[PDB]
C-alpha cells in the first residue's frame, strides 16, 4: 500500500511518481529529474493554483494519493 | 495509502488512450484528482443521438480494476437505460464487470447502448414502453433532446 501523485505538463504524458507524505518538493523535483531529465532548479510545481515551495512537504500542502500537480519551467 | 494498484492502472489506461486515441470518444482527468475523469462521446450514426456531444463523469474506486468505475452522463439524454440523474443501467458496470475491462471498452459499450437500448432492463420504464410500442415517437424525442442538450 503506497502513495502515488501525478505531474501534468503541456508537452509530456502524465508522469506518475511514488512518494510519501514526508517527501519534500525537492525530493519530488529529484524524482521528476530521474524520469524526465529536467533539473530541479528549473521546475515550478503547482497544486490547486498554489505555488509549491521546495522546503515544504506534501502533507504540508495536503497532497493526498492520486493528486495531480502541474509542472512548468522556471 | 490505499489505491496503489488502482492508480497505476488508471495512469496506464490514460497513457494508452493518448498513444492510441479512440475514434469516437475522449477521456481523462480535467481536475487535480486522478480518480475523477471526464469523458466525451459522439452519439452514434444511425441512431437518434447522431451528432450530439455527450459529457460523462468517471469515478474510479480505490480497488479498481477489481470493482467497476462509476460512470454517469452529465448531458441530459432521452434513453430507456439512462435516468434524469445521468445514471446508466449497463451490465458491465454492475455484475458483468471484469478487471480485464478498461475505460476504453466501457466507452464502446456505452456507445453500443445508445445505438441499441435494452428496453427489457430499463431505468425509466415509461421511456422503455415508448421504445417498445412507438419507436418513431421515441426517435423524435431522442433527436429533439440531442439538439436541445447535446448540441
Amino acid at each position: 500500500d503506497k502513495m502515488h501523485i501525478f505531474v501534468r505538463t503541456a508537452t509530456l504524458l502524465m508522469i506518475i511518481l511514488e512518494v510519501e507524505p514526508s517527501d519534500t518538493i525537492e525530493n519530488v523535483k529529484a524524482k521528476i529529474q530521474d524520469k524526465e531529465g529536467i533539473p530541479p532548479d528549473q521546475q515550478s510545481l503547482v497544486f490547486r493554483r498554489k505555488q509549491l515551495e521546495d522546503g515544504r512537504t506534501l502533507s504540508d500542502y495536503n497532497i493526498r494519493t492520486g493528486s495531480i500537480l502541474e509542472l512548468v519551467l522556471r | 495509502p490505499l489505491g496503489s494498484m488502482a492508480l497505476k492502472r488508471i495512469h496506464k489506461e490514460l497513457n494508452d488512450l493518448a498513444r492510441d486515441p479512440p475514434a469516437q470518444s475522449r477521456a481523462g482527468p480535467v481536475g487535480d484528482d486522478m480518480f475523477h475523469w471526464q469523458a466525451t462521446i459522439m452519439g452514434p450514426n444511425d441512431s437518434p443521438y447522431q451528432g450530439g456531444v455527450f459529457f460523462l463523469t468517471i469515478h474510479f474506486p480505490t480497488d479498481y480494476p477489481f470493482k467497476p468505475p462509476k460512470v454517469a452522463f452529465t448531458t441530459r439524454i432521452y434513453h430507456p437505460n439512462i435516468n434524469s440523474n445521468g445514471s446508466i443501467c449497463l451490465d458491465i458496470l454492475r455484475s458483468q464487470w471484469s478487471p480485464a475491462l478498461t475505460i476504453s471498452k466501457v466507452l464502446l459499450s456505452i456507445s453500443s447502448l445508445l445505438s441499441d437500448p435494452n428496453p427489457d432492463d430499463p431505468l425509466v420504464p415509461e421511456i422503455a414502453r415508448i421504445y417498445k410500442t412507438d419507436r418513431e415517437k421515441y426517435n423524435r424525442i431522442a433527436r429533439e433532446w440531442t439538439q436541445k442538450y447535446a448540441m
